[PDB]
């Protein structure tokens, strides 16, 4: 699989979580911003890998961080 | 699963070896009316008014169908993964509400109490199992 | 091929050949400007009218430049 | 005269300035060129 | 002297005309509150005047180089992680 | 509903105001720049007029202006080239001697040197020898001097300028509603009728009149300035009747069908003409006189306010069956509603035309003393290969345009688009499968010649003395059209060309055109150009197909036309779009239509082109060498590349320096290309970071902040060097040896 | 590499015959570089084997049109 890290300097802006296309991420509750919400990624074994997730992240230096991995038959996006 | 399969006269684009295989997935919806949308293998297929069953190859059909059920304002849609044993998962959504919301009872999985810059040098994590992103 | 009557009749029975076919199918033959008798014309419009003399016009150009190219006319 | 405060905006902007700008350029190098050819080195006296 | 030590004072001269005339505009239009806009658009009210005053450019480099105004700092100016 | 005129009154105001506002089309692009990447969004998007506004009626205003707006450069281009004929040539020179004046517009200022390019061209004359033809279309419109010349050119100044107040004055004083366009029927019997043709019957009248007369007298061999004033053919009859004697019968024969008193002038002769090597001129206006009758007839097809005619929403109902469900229900509400739609399909089609007019006007040469001239019949063939070439890559990028924003899959529902798109894995990868199979068996054959030609074994390749490759269908039809005089078209005296048969046909000691045999190298070189456009094909269907999506990336249309990628996952999704098939496909158009011209070029000069013997014998330019040299890759880069620009890299110091200096700049822009092909920006944006450093610590930052190129435009400047690189280096290489050997 | 050895070759190549006047006089522009030394000392190379026969240089001729087409599969 791949790896779907988060980092403190996030902001809660759920932008991350409407650009994944596997339903990797989701937003859980938090008290470090003002939006009281992180995002958390529990279904990195869907991750494909293509980083719209990074895409959408506002922070100046991404909240979010995709690290590519082993390649499996879901991380390879094969419909056969 | 309980649904009518979308009326379309088939294609080349839908499910290969993998579903009898390894896996397959399903997404189900419920629609007011009867209405065209278009299959995320290619072509124009019509949805049953009432619920509906059409099973895709990968998950993330599943998830650009239901993109473009918001558009139709249908929002029940649900993802299952099945494997070839029969055993049925429900995955989207797993908690039942949208991960757009934030719903209590959502733990944080792979996060870093720190910023990005912050992150050890490989040098340092060398010749030992964890990377510089662990924790 | 010098003009003779024969000429004028071949080019009168396809008119009459045209704007028959132009009575018996055509799908609006009813347009704005109608003929002012409309029962010797079974009912048209005038462009409908010189329609069908027009292709009559083609039909028998056609036959006596064939007919005339064979040595019948 | 409101338009031609448009018109030297347009003028202004960056594309036709410099087509201008260059155009003069290379009309001075081809009209000394054209007098003067064959300058390979400063002659000295 | 005329193979290659004549044009060479003549194209520095020019190309210091150039670049200090270039310098002084980027520097003139840092303050007048939209600066990106006139650099698409220029404002010949500022430039000219700067196109016509570029003669003595190596009397205001110097100035410029004494006076410690030439050069910015380098904890003033951006980097990347080393 | 009726086809009327329905039109807006001052929809726009004529202002210098927004002039002042670059951008000012696009709401993202008038906020101003911020970095560099606005000033190269600026002109990727000011012809995107579906990123202007949503609204298909002030879309098509915009495109029905900037059509005139076309229409004027293009009429200031035909009247410069009319003007220098005038002025700047040596027309009324080459006119007294069409063998042996070479023709020339373009005297050079004598600067730098660079009058070394006025050649001797004869004529007591000095200048850039021309190969556009223009000296043989004044001279088949009958154009004796210069005067006649200017008025042309006046008349084209007059006309393009008509043209560009009439693009103002359809978008700000009188512009049409939406409906005035969507009167596709309409539309379809003007343009067959007058603009197709009542053109083409005002043009055999010119024929007629003005252009036979004037080419018989020069037949004849009179002279330039004893050939009478073209008006003396209308006022004074009897110079007609002593040419044409079938005037004499006047316009009687028209209207009462003996229209055999007009064979005099209106004639069915087949071949070429002896004296100009060009087709009979009688023949041309019996031509444009047929095709005339044949368009105004085609032109009352359809239904407009008189009830007759066709619906075409009607017809394409009523074409399906049982293979393909709905049929063609939809397709009328695709090509009315979404202007790209329109464009792929003209630009396919009329790319389709425009090779199929450069094969036509070389072996049919239409003009007087054009098939003697090699350079111009070399030139003319390959400049409409390539408009070709790219008019169709363009109607595939417009194809994925479509595809991509305007397909609605309501309208298009179990028609043939939609029966094409539910089995496009079936159509590309039967489309793989013949690429393969094409690729193979006519590649791998010239790699076997290669190799056995190399081990000294010329008994076992694939050439005409050895294991042979007849065309013997190729050969069967050109049978058929050598034996169709006569016979199945009987009135017919000689064939439709010399390059099935009939023999040589000499014009001032040269070849004008003879019969191309076909071998063994012509079978090969053949299924070469079939295997190079079929993956051409595979390229931009694929594209096309997959614009919406695929296995890969489901919502691809979400993601545009044009974009680069959808990140490093799923193994790497680079170049998924449509935009990148279009991209791809260029390069393959390139490499497909660079061995057609090639094919062309050394066929030509090995087996037609030549000069002619007093007793009869054609000995061409090659001397004959396609035959066994152009079956092997060797034979192609010795005999054909390497032997053959012995003339542009000889050719300093003489007339033809230009073409050496052409081809070495066409070198280096094809090479520095492959910085932009073979790179990727990261690299670039990283550069750029520390020599922005270096303006930062001097104080010459700029706050338009510098941008490396966007992955697109890299790709998009790195195939247009490479095309342009390219087809520049093939231009300077045929325009110096053409010029040299022909 | 392909700068320093075309030199290399290309100044040697004329010191080996008694012409150093070719490349003196033709190494100072482009053309001289492009006909003189491509053009010019290719052609007994894609003459190792012809429609006429064969000699000791065929291997070379292979491999150089073997090598073009790698090149340009890349
Ligand atoms: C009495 C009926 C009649 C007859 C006997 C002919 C006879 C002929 N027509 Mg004709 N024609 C007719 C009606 C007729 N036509 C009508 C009604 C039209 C209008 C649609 C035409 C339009 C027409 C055209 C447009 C042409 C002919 C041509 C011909 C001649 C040769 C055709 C051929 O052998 O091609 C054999 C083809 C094999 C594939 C032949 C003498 C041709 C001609 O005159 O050539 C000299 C020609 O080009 N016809
Ligand atoms: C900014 C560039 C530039 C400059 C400095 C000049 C300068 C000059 N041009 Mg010139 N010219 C230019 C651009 C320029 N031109 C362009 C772009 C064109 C093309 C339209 C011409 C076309 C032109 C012609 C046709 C002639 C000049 C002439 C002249 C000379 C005029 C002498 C006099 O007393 O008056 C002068 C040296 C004249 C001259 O002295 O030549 C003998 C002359 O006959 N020029
Ligand atoms: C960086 C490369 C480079 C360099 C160093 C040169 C240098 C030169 N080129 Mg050259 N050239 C180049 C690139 C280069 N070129 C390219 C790329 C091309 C192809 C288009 C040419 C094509 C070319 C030609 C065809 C000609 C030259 C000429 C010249 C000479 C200039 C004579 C002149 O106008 O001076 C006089 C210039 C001035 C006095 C400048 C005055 C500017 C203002 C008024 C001064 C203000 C005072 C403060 C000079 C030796 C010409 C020559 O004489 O050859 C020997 C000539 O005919 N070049
Ligand atoms: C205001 C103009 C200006 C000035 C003063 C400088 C100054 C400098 N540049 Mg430069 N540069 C500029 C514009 C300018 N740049 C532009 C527009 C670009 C994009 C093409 C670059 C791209 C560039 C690169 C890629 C590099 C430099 C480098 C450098 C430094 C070394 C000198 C050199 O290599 O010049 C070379 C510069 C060029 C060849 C650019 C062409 C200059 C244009 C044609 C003139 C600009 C004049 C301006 C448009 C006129 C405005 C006047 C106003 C009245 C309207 C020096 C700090 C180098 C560096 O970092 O070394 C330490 C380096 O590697 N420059
Ligand atoms: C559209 C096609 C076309 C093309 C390619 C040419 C090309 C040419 N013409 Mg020409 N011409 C054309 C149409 C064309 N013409 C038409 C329609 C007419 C009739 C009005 C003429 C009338 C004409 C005459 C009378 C002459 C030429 C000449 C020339 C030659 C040199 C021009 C030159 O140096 O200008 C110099 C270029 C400039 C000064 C550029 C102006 C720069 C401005 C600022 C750009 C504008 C941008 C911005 C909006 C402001 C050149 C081969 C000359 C001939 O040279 O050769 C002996 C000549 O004497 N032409
Ligand atoms: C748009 C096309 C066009 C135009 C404007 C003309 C114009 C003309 N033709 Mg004409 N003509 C045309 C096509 C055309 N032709 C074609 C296609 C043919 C072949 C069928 C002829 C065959 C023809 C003949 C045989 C004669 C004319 C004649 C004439 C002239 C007088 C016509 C008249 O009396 O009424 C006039 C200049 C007459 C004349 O005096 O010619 C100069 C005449 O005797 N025409
Ligand atoms: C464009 C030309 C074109 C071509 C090449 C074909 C080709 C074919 N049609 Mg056809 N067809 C066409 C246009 C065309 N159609 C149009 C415009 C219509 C009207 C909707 C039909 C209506 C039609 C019917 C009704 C049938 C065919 C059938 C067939 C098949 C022939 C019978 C056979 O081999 O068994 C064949 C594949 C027959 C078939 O095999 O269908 C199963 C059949 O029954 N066609
Ligand atoms: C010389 C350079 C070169 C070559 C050989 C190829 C080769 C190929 N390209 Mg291609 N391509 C190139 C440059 C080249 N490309 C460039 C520069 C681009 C950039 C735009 C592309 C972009 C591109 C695209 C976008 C597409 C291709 C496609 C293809 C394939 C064509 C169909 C086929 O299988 O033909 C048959 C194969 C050949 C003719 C290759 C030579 C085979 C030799 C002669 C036979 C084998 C010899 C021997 C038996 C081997 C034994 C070795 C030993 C160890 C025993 C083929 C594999 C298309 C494809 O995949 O369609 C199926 C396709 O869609 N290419
Ligand atoms: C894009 C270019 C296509 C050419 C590719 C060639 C081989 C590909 C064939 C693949 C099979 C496709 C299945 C078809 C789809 C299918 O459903 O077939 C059925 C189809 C008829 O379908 P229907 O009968 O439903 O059609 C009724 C309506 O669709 C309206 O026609 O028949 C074909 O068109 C077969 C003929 C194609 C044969 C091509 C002939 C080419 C003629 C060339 C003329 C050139 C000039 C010659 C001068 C000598
Ligand atoms: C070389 C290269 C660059 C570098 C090229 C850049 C950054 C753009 C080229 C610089 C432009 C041409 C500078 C223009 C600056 C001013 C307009 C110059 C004005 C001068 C006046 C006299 C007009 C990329 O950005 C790139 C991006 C993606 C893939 C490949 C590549 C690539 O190969
Ligand atoms: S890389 Fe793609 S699949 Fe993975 S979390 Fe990001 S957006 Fe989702
Ligand atoms: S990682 Fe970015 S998009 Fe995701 S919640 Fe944090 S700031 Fe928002
Ligand atoms: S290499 Fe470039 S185009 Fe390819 S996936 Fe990565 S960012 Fe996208």
């Amino acid at each position: 699989s791949h790896t779907v890290k988060i980092y403190d300097t996030c902001i809660g802006c759920t932008q991350c979580v409407r650009a994944c296309p596997t339903d990797v991420l989701e937003m859980v509750p938090w008290d470090g911003c003002k939006a009281a919400q992180v995002a958390s990624s529990p279904r990195t074994e869907d991750c494909v890998g293509c980083k719209r997730c990074e895409t959408a992240c506002p922070t100046d230096f991404l909240s979010i961080r995709v690290y590519l991995g082993a390649e499996t038959t879901r991380s390879m996006g094969l419909a056969y | 699963l309980s649904g009518k399969t979308p009326l379309f006269a088939g294609s080349t684009g839908g499910l290969l070896t993998k579903a009898v295989e390894e896996e397959k997935y399903a997404i189900t919806w419920t629609s007011p009316k009867a209405q065209v949308f278009e299959l995320p293998t290619g072509g124009a297929a019509t949805m049953h008014e009432g619920e509906n069953l059409l099973y895709i190859a990968r998950k993330e059909y599943g998830i650009a169908l239901g993109g473009q059920l918001r558009k139709f304002k249908i929002t029940n849609y649900k993802i299952y993964r099945i494997l070839p044993s029969g055993e049925t998962t429900f995955i989207h959504p797993a908690d039942g509400v949208f991960p757009e919301k934030v719903n209590a009872g959502r733990e944080k999985v792979r996060f870093n109490a720190r910023s990005i810059g912050e992150n050890p040098n490989p040098s340092q994590v060398k010749f030992s199992g964890k990377a510089t992103y662990d924790a | 091929l010098e003009w003779s009557p024969t000429v004028g009749i071949i080019m009168v029975i396809a008119n009459v050949i045209a704007i028959t076919f132009g009575r018996q199918t055509i799908k609006y033959p009813s347009a704005e400007p109608a003929l002012p008798s409309a029962k010797f014309f079974g009912g048209f419009g005038a462009p409908a009218l010189l329609a069908t003399t027009a292709f009559g016009h083609i039909l028998g150009v056609g036959l006596v430049l064939g007919l005339h190219n064979l040595g019948r006319i | 005269a409101d338009q031609s405060s448009y018109l030297i905006k347009f003028i202004s902007t960056a594309p036709v300035a410099a087509t201008i700008w260059l155009t003069i350029t290379a009309g001075i190098l081809i009209e000394f060129n054209r007098f003067f050819p064959d300058l390979l080195f400063h002659p000295l006296p | 002297a005329g193979d290659f030590l004549i044009p060479s004072i003549l194209f520095l001269y020019i190309a210091g005309w150039i670049g200090w005339v270039g310098r002084a505009y980027l520097q003139a239009i840092k303050k007048d509150s939209d600066t990106e806009q006139k650099e698409i658009q220029l404002d010949l009210g500022i430039a000219l005047p700067i196109i016509a005053t570029g003669f003595a450019w190596p009397a205001a480099a110097v100035k410029e180089l004494l006076s410690g105004e030439l050069t910015a700092k380098d904890s003033e100016i951006t980097v990347s992680p080393r | 509903k009726k086809a009327r005129v329905i039109v807006d009154k001052d929809p726009v105001p004529t202002s210098f105001e927004k002039w002042a506002q670059p951008g000012h089309f696009d709401r993202t692009l008038a906020r101003g720049p911020k970095t560099t990447t606005w000033i190269w969004n600026l002109h990727a998007l000011a012809h995107d007029f579906d990123t202007h506004t949503s609204d298909l009626e002030d879309i098509s205003r915009k495109i029905f202006a900037a059509h005139f707006g076309h229409l004027a450069v293009v009429t200031i281009w035909l009247s410069g080239m009319i003007f220098h004929g005038a002025k700047f040539s040596n027309y009324e020179a080459w006119l007294s001697d069409p063998l042996n004046v070479r023709p020339s517009a373009q005297v050079v200022w004598p600067i730098v040197g660079q009058d070394i390019l006025n050649g001797d061209v004869g004529g007591g004359f000095h200048g850039i020898q021309i190969t556009s033809g223009l000296f043989q279309v004044w001279r088949g419109w009958g154009i004796t001097n210069s005067f006649q010349l200017y008025c042309t050119a006046i008349g084209g100044l007059v006309l393009a300028g008509l043209f560009l107040f009439a693009g103002w004055f359809h978008y700000h004083k009188r512009a049409p509603k939406l409906e005035w366009f969507q009167n596709v029927e309409s539309m379809l019997n003007h343009h067959l009728q007058v603009l197709l043709g009542c053109g083409s019957l005002g043009w055999a009248g010119h024929l007629i009149h003005v252009s036979a007369p004037i080419n018989k007298l020069m037949d004849a061999g009179v002279a330039v300035k004893d050939i009478p004033l073209p008006h003396e053919f209308i006022l004074n009859k009897s110079l007609l009747i002593d040419l044409f004697p079938g005037f004499a019968a006047g316009l009687t024969p028209f209207f009462t069908l003996n229209w055999g008193q007009y064979a005099d002038f209106l004639t069915f002769k087949g071949g070429l003409n002896p004296v100009t090597g060009g087709l009979w001129m009688t023949d041309i206006a019996h031509h444009h006189l047929a095709i005339a009758v044949v368009f105004i007839i085609a032109g009352h097809q359809y239904r407009t306010n008189w009830g007759i005619g066709h619906s075409i929403k009607e017809i394409l109902e009523n074409h399906k069956g049982p293979f393909t469900g709905e049929g063609h229900k939809g397709l009328y509400e695709n090509l009315t509603t979404s202007w790209h739609a329109q464009l792929a399909t003209n630009l396919a089609f009329l790319g389709s035309l425009t090779i199929i007019i450069a094969h036509h006007m070389y072996a049919m040469p239409p003009y007087p003393y054009l098939a003697t001239d090699y350079a111009t019949q070399l030139c003319i063939f390959t400049h409409h290969i390539w408009i070709g070439g790219f008019l169709i890559v363009g109607g595939a990028a417009h194809a994925a345009i479509f595809m991509v924003r305007d397909y609605d899959p309501v309208v298009n529902q179990n028609n043939v688009l939609d029966r094409v798109i539910r089995h496009r894995d079936a159509i590309i990868s039967h489309l793989n499968w013949v690429c393969i199979f094409l690729g193979f068996h006519s590649f791998g054959l010239y790699i076997h010649n290669d190799t056995m030609r190399a081990l000294g074994r010329p008994q076992d390749m694939f050439s005409d003395t050895a294991i042979q490759l007849q065309p013997v269908f190729a050969q069967w039809v050109q049978n058929l059209h050598t034996l169709a005089p006569g016979g199945t078209a009987p009135n017919a005296l000689e064939p439709v060309s010399y390059a099935f048969g009939g023999g040589v046909l000499a014009v001032g000691g040269k070849v004008a055109m003879m019969p191309i045999a076909l071998g063994t190298a012509d079978f090969l070189i053949h299924h070469i150009h079939a295997f190079t456009i079929h993956v051409t094909v595979l390229i931009l269907l694929k594209g096309v197909l997959f614009a919406r999506s695929s296995r890969l990336i489901p919502d691809k249309a979400n993601l545009g036309f044009r974009f680069p990628c959808d990140g490093p996952g799923r193994g790497g999704t680079c170049q998924v779009s449509g935009w990148d098939h279009v991209f791809l496909g260029l390069f393959w158009m390139y490499n497909s239509l660079s061995i057609v011209i090639f094919h062309f070029s050394w066929k030509m000069q090995s087996d037609v082109w030549g000069t002619v013997d007093a007793a009869g014998n054609v000995s061409h330019i090659t001397g004959g060498n396609f035959a066994q040299s152009a079956i092997t890759i060797n034979g192609w880069l010795r005999d054909f590349l390497w032997a053959q620009a012995s003339q542009v890299i000889n050719s300093y110091g003489s007339a033809l320096s230009a073409y050496g200096l052409m081809f070495l700049g066409a070198h280096f822009v094809w090479a520095f290309s492959l910085m932009f092909l073979f790179s990727g920006r990261g690299y670039w944006q990283e550069l750029i970071e520390s020599i922005v450093w270096a303006h930062n610590k001097l104080k010459v930052a700029p706050a338009i902040q510098p941008r490396a190129l966007s992955i697109t435009q890299g790709r998009a400047v790195g195939v247009a060097h490479y095309l342009l690189g390219g087809i520049a280096t093939t231009w300077a290489f045929f325009h110096a040896h053409i010029l040299s050997v022909g | 590499v392909g700068w320093v050895t075309f030199y290399w070759h290309w100044k040697h190549l004329g010191i080996w015959q008694g012409n150093v006047a070719q490349f003196n006089e033709n190494s100072t522009y482009l053309m001289g570089w492009f006909r003189d030394y491509l053009w010019a000392n290719s052609a007994q190379l894609i003459n190792g084997y012809n429609p006429y026969g064969v000699n000791n240089l065929s291997v070379w001729a292979w491999m150089f049109l073997f090598g073009h087409l790698v090149w340009a599969t890349g």
